[PDB]
């Protein structure tokens, strides 16, 4: 709300020391020049001439945490990754149109989720490497513990703003990440860390959902005698359902088991964990056991992801009953030209050309 | 549900039941970091939230937009901004009074 | 070989008018507003609120116009889409065209569109107001003449004596008929 | 009230005709074929060749029609696109509609489409051949009556006493006026 | 017996006339009450609350269908009406369904005639363009011109029409 | 000098009449050679094979344009023919470019009248719907009706129209 | 550049220059494993392929499609297949004869 | 509890391999290619050429895969028939699966089918070419040790220290036995 | 009739014996009324006749079709149409050449 | 290069067993009875109730086998369909085949079927009861050994000195794991 | 579906629907395609559809009973011959089945 | 004479062993020349051009058939080979038909082993699933392990097996 006519007079009285009658005379001088201005507008113009009108008076992504007033949301960012739009069912039963985007600055990175009609408004016009100005939006905590940006109706997105912080964003080429290690399957042993493997999803072992702490993102034990979930890191907490996925990777020289946790599995399957929850529940309603229902769910409906190449990375460990398994920190789809270059250099080593 | 029509009203006479408002007046000054500006009608000052185009200080313009009511106050989401500084306003106000004092009875007569 | 003139209307009078669809091939579709005005071709002045929607193959192109009194879908079909290529969202326009029906909503089949100064918007206001009040009083005068006799040769003669045009009688007759 | 009858035609004779677009309100756009026949509504029988392209927004529909002598783009706009939902590839249909011009290519704006049996196909072929023969005979009879004498009052007398319809002669005269 | 005649030669007052052609338009579809024995119109009396047939007394009303369309054969255009059983035989839907449809249109807030027109043009638009041969008599209306009241209708007999076209071609001077 | 007159009151033989209206259709655009100084058609006589102006002698003609469109003002439809440089001012384009456009259209195999009408319809379709004031003399054609030859044109005024409609309202008795 | 319509020709009188043809005949044998069927109209036999559907054997059919000419053979790729089980062939042949007998002379009438 | 890795192959190698059918229930069927390579599971990339064929009782589902050198049959029996509804004609798919023989023709039983991008197709070409070259090199290296020594312990040790894998030796021996 | 693989060849190398060919290129000109489009792969221009759908102009596409050989010209009867608007053509041509100049010799080595 | 001998069963046992699907390429599917028995190849003797139905393209052939205990669907795929041609309705036959579960219902994949004599059917009841009693007594005498110690060296040592196969302990462990 | 049931003429129960019987044909009738069986303890009326057995040989029939007001009739569907066979061993093994089987499944748990 | 034994206890080097079981799979069907006196394969000499039998001098060879299949008793799986006329009685097809059929196989471009396999699996599949009693001796092969060479085969005797089942059931402790 703009300051009232009396409020501006009080501010001008404090910042200048002129009496109310003197200010009223200066106001009366104004509409003589412009009779179409309001009394409040005349006071605002007088303050602008006096230099007082700045009553209404650099933020990065790192300092942002859930719970800010959207009015304070003013950040910039260059597109890092662009996800295809997805579909979600609203609370009323209608199906909504949901899309996610990845942007970054020199201070950090954040995940933004674009909702409903706005996707047609901004998703089409936005491309990778572009700069986005963010205002009046909501901040939410992710399953990974990093802030997520929810673009609702009140939120606004601007293409190519005239902000000084645009130039200080590093380009995509300068973006640096970890190195990990590229390795073939046949020559890895237990305990080898930071290893990446590219291949084909050849088998779907298990899909599960279970309750976990919403703060440290780890499983919570439910106490039968007490009736709540006790986290031995935060005490009693409200559980959140998160999913795990166990599948098998193949490369042409071997075949290994890989475990995916939480958000990455969510993106790979493309369904929120809640649906996994009621599907598991309604399989349980058929009298089947938990693990049998999990295998059935993995087999009957999520069979469409077999045969798609991925590039996973993580740390490998050994189990005495299962063999070698690979806990995946994260996964990314392929990049091709790089793999073509590797094949070319391998041909050169072979001594064919 | 067909789209609702715009209704022309003044800042000092804004009603609660309204949603879409067309407002004619002069801007006093603009804050660019927020893409927002202050619009003066002659009877009040309003907050108008621009999306992609920003006006300049001292031109009479007409803006059609949406109102938002919250605890913060009255901030108007501008949709379309048009120039009017090269125009008349006295005859506009005159036809406004005439229009308002004639419409109530016009459809009153002539049954079916 | 004649062309009937365009009449200037408020959009609201267009929305809840009574649409008479032609039956033969030698007469056109038309609209009868509440106050018994025969409208063939409409001409409006107003703003455009949304981006024009034109198919990729320039088959059809339609957009929206608002005069502060209603929402009207202005369409242009086949080779008329060139008209829809003359409009960008956010400008005053003047439109002239025919009236037709679809899915129970009034739509203007475009015939011409142009950009225009606000002063012509004020002119449109004044003209439509005076025309409306003129037709109101004329119809009110004709109402009792119709009610007392209806369509009789004496009724036509006396209506001519008061100087009321012949058409209004049968306009009122058709309006009353569509009342039932 | 008068709806003029629909005449049965080969598609090639429709695609070859001379199009005259009416200017006034009370006149329809028509097509004068090569041998001086005036058609307002066309009724053809043909095989659907390609799958109907129906707009997702339920605005326009169109499909092609072949009958052994040509292929034409049957259209349907606005509320008429429902007709373009009743047919599919391979069907053998009968189509009745108006005549429209677009991009120097003739089209039929549909007002009715319905599937038929091959016996309809054979009977349609006989009927169109017989009707064409009769009209070309009449035009041959009237051509010399027009060209030798011209348009005179006694020319109409000669036309009526030999059984020549009056409209044929001004159709022929307009055809010549076009072709010069 | 019925006599075949071109539509051009149709004048008010003719009887026992049959016409071949195509359905070019649909005007109205509806249903109304009639006596269950003579299939004649009955009058419902509000004061009595009963249906009276001035041939059978009080009877239980039954629904019969009224259909009005337009027929064209390449030489003219005539309005044709169909009564009762043949009408829903052509449409293919039980008359009680038409009664339910017109009713459900009525509580929508619409009057009877425009509801009938909407039903005619919105669900029965597939009968346009079907070869029909009708038999009946012609009657003049001061509001609508010539009207053909079809007693019954049937599909076209191809062989007879082919023979007719052959005879006309022989007469014209080709065969 | 110049008298205002509503279209509904226009009859043949009216002289020095100006009207206010709207361009509702474009019929034809063309151009041709004429005497540069008196703006009169010159005859390309083939006996001498030269452009002669038989009121000034032998002259070298220059090009000038003719426009034929239609005007509507809520009361009746009239046709307007505009001559020469006034058409250039209204369209804002030189006559010469119009000339080569006409040439390149007609060389495609089209009649001069048909090419002219095609040019008018497919290139000058953005001027219809605007508000204009025509000013000229009314002539009668047997096969065209009433046609207004415009001596000059000017855009519509605003305060004069406003005061005239105001005083008309005063005559009405609304205030 | 108007499309050439389906020229109606006999199998025994198939010309080299044709690009799209229509036939009316009877199927004599079907191979569904290869989507082949043999069309015999009484004057010769031809092979016709299929997109997805094959008719059963023994009924009169009509096929509209394009001619595939190569060193393997002369066979027709079907596009549209219709059933003429109830059709009368004699009248169709008679009108075909009447048509190519009359039409060429018919167009010769009328001057300019 | 082991599962052998799948290999990447050209269709012209699957068509011209030798099919060895195991007799014991503890060993699976396999195929030895022309250049002495044993394949348990194949992994091809190809374009569907015809519409998928589905049983009405859906006891099986099959379609055709082509990459540029030959056309092969993808089958799915009983439970697996769901796979035959994941693809449509005109797609560029990747198929991982097993090998099956029926009426002296080799067919693939699907175990995973997934759509890919053309860049996957290019990667497939490069990778399969590299693997073929490497295997030919190793085969010509090991062939002369096989021929001039035979299957002896010292020969196996020499192959081990000469960069030749062990089981390739009895691969060569089995191929020689089969070709005989 | 065993089904032949779709042999892939460049436009200017089209042979007379070829039956089914796959062509990869771009559309520089298209026609919707004839439903026919021209491919320009750099070495030449080719005529392709579609059945149900057409691509746009300038977007890289791939087509698989049979050959229509006649005195009129060389047309290809399309059946499969896919889009390649975002592919590395240089790698494709490089691997094509590499495959061509390797494989015939590779089968030469080894015996039985 | 080993083959496990087939075993003779009641139909209800196959219907109400537990299907363990091996996932490695060196172990086949198997079936666990309620009384902790491992069955690889089913072998039953009974009467057909329904006429054989065979696909027209010779892909799959199945029929129904009954003995008074249950009805089972015996299936053959591809080239095994010839077996479905060897049996006519109403006869009393013997069937030997594999085990595989479809849509939560047990099945027998056919491998061999023959005509037989009822005296062998009495012999079949004799042999199946003789196997049943021995195996149930073995399970009874091994259950205490399982649940007293578990999977320990001493447990299997005392079991083998008692006269019980060690593998029964692992069978019971697997069944108990399936229980929970 | 329902497994086949075998029973005996004098002990046939109402609850049974599809039953198997064994007996000897004593006489037939072609007009009704029907015939009579005796197993040494009773008479059974068997209504065949089109096939006809002969008199004096032991046979087995798979049929379904028709419990109507017209009398006793068996809607037979299958007949099979056992002239070469025995039956005392069949009876003894049936008795063994009855006296053993229902006890066996009750033994042991999971 | 011959001693009854079980497959589980079968050991190489055992002779005069009689077993009962069922046929599960057929391995090979072959026919070759042999002496008509000692039923032994004759040696064809290229240098002599004749089939010498080095126990009766030169003799005219005659065809004799060899069968290879597999047997199950519920306790083990055993490959079994049968000679000549016993296979003739078991299979019911005279050897010249086998010779003609195999030759029919090899003109197609097939050598002996796979052609015999195909013939066995294509026309001699109906014999599996039939109970058979075999009498013969156990032999050991370096690749095929245990193989029962059957001197003769006989049909199953139901009564003796029934009484054997009864007596073993009694020894179990049931009765
Ligand atoms: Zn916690
Ligand atoms: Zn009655
Ligand atoms: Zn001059
Ligand atoms: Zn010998």
């Amino acid at each position: 709300s703009v300051l009232t006519k009396d409020r501006i007079i009080e501010i001008i009285e404090r910042k200048t020391g002129m009496s109310r009658e003197e200010i009223e005379e200066e106001i009366r001088k104004i509409m003589e020049e412009d009779p179409y201005l309001s009394e409040q507008g005349a006071a605002a113009l007088l303050a602008e001439r006096l230099g007082i009108d700045l009553i209404e008076k650099l933020m990065r992504i790192s300092e942002l945490y859930p719970g800010m007033d959207p009015r304070e949301v003013n950040v910039v960012g260059r597109v890092l990754k662009k996800y295809p739009p997805r579909e979600y069912t609203r609370k009323d039963g209608s199906v909504g149109r949901v899309a996610s985007l990845i942007i970054y600055d020199d201070s950090g990175r954040a995940r933004v989720v674009l909702w409903d009609a706005k996707v047609s408004e901004y998703y089409n016009k936005i491309e990778v490497g572009d700069v986005i100005k963010v205002l009046d939006a909501q901040v939410k905590e992710s399953l990974s513990g990093l802030p997520e940006l929810h673009i609702n109706f009140r939120a606004r997105i601007i293409l190519n703003p005239d902000d000084p912080r645009v130039e200080m964003i590093p380009p995509l080429e300068e973006v640096r990440v970890a190195t990990y290690t590229r390795k073939k399957i046949k020559d890895i042993e237990a305990g080898d860390r930071f290893v990446e493997v590219r291949g084909t999803i050849a088998k779907v072992y298990r899909v599960l959902t279970y309750d976990a702490c919403p703060e440290c993102k780890k499983k919570v034990d439910y106490d039968e005698g007490l009736g709540v979930w006790i986290c031995p890191e935060h005490g009693e907490v409200q559980p959140i359902k998160m999913t795990i996925l166990d599948f098998g990777l193949d490369d042409g020289t071997g075949y290994i088991r890989v475990t995916l946790f939480g958000d990455d599995a969510e993106e790979l399957l493309g369904v929120s964990p809640e649906e996994i929850a009621e599907k598991i529940k309604e399989l349980e309603e058929s009298g089947l056991t938990t693990k049998e229902a999990a295998r059935k769910l993995a087999e009957d409906e999520f069979y469409n992801i077999i045969g798609r190449e991925i590039v996973v990375r993580g740390n490998v460990i050994e189990d005495r009953f299962l063999g070698l398994i690979l806990r995946a920190s994260s996964w990314e789809d392929v990049d091709y030209r790089r793999e073509i270059e590797r094949i070319k250099e391998e041909l050169e080593k072979l001594g064919v050309m | 549900r067909r789209r609702k029509p715009a209704v022309e009203r003044k800042i000092s006479e804004i009603r609660e039941e309204d949603t879409r408002v067309s407002l004619i007046g002069r801007v006093i000054k603009v804050d660019k970091m927020d893409y927002m500006f202050w619009l003066d009608d002659g009877t009040g000052v309003a907050i108008i939230e621009s999306e992609s185009d920003l006006p300049k200080v001292g031109q009479v313009v007409r803006v059609i937009g949406r109102i938002i009511r919250n605890e913060e106050g009255i901030h108007i989401y501008a949709e379309v901004i048009q120039d009017f500084s090269d125009a008349d306003l006295e005859a506009l106000e005159e036809i406004r009074e005439l229009e308002r004092k004639l419409l109530p009875r016009l459809e009153g007569e002539i049954v079916w | 070989k004649k062309r009937m003139p365009a009449t200037r209307l408020y959009i609201k009078d267009i929305l809840e008018g009574y649409f008479v669809k032609s039956e033969g091939d030698f007469e056109p579709n038309y609209l009868i507003t509440k106050y018994a005005r025969k409208v063939y071709r409409a001409k409006i002045v107003g703003t455009v609120v949304r981006e024009p929607l034109i198919a990729e193959d320039e088959t059809y192109g339609k957009f929206q116009v608002d005069d502060g009194t209603g929402v009207i879908w202005v369409l242009g079909f086949r080779d008329d889409t060139k008209f829809a290529k003359l409009v960008r969202k956010g400008d005053l326009v003047q439109v002239i065209g025919k009236i037709a029906e679809w899915r129970d909503d009034k739509q203007i089949l475009v015939e011409g569109v142009s950009k225009v100064h606000p002063n012509m918007w004020i002119l449109h206001r004044y003209e439509t107001l005076k025309e409306k009040i003129e037709h109101i009083k004329k119809a009110k005068i004709a109402l009792e003449i119709y009610n007392q006799y209806g369509i009789t040769a004496k009724s036509k003669v006396i209506a001519k004596n008061k100087g009321i045009e012949e058409e209004l009688l049968e306009v009122i007759d058709e309006l009353y008929g569509i009342m039932m």
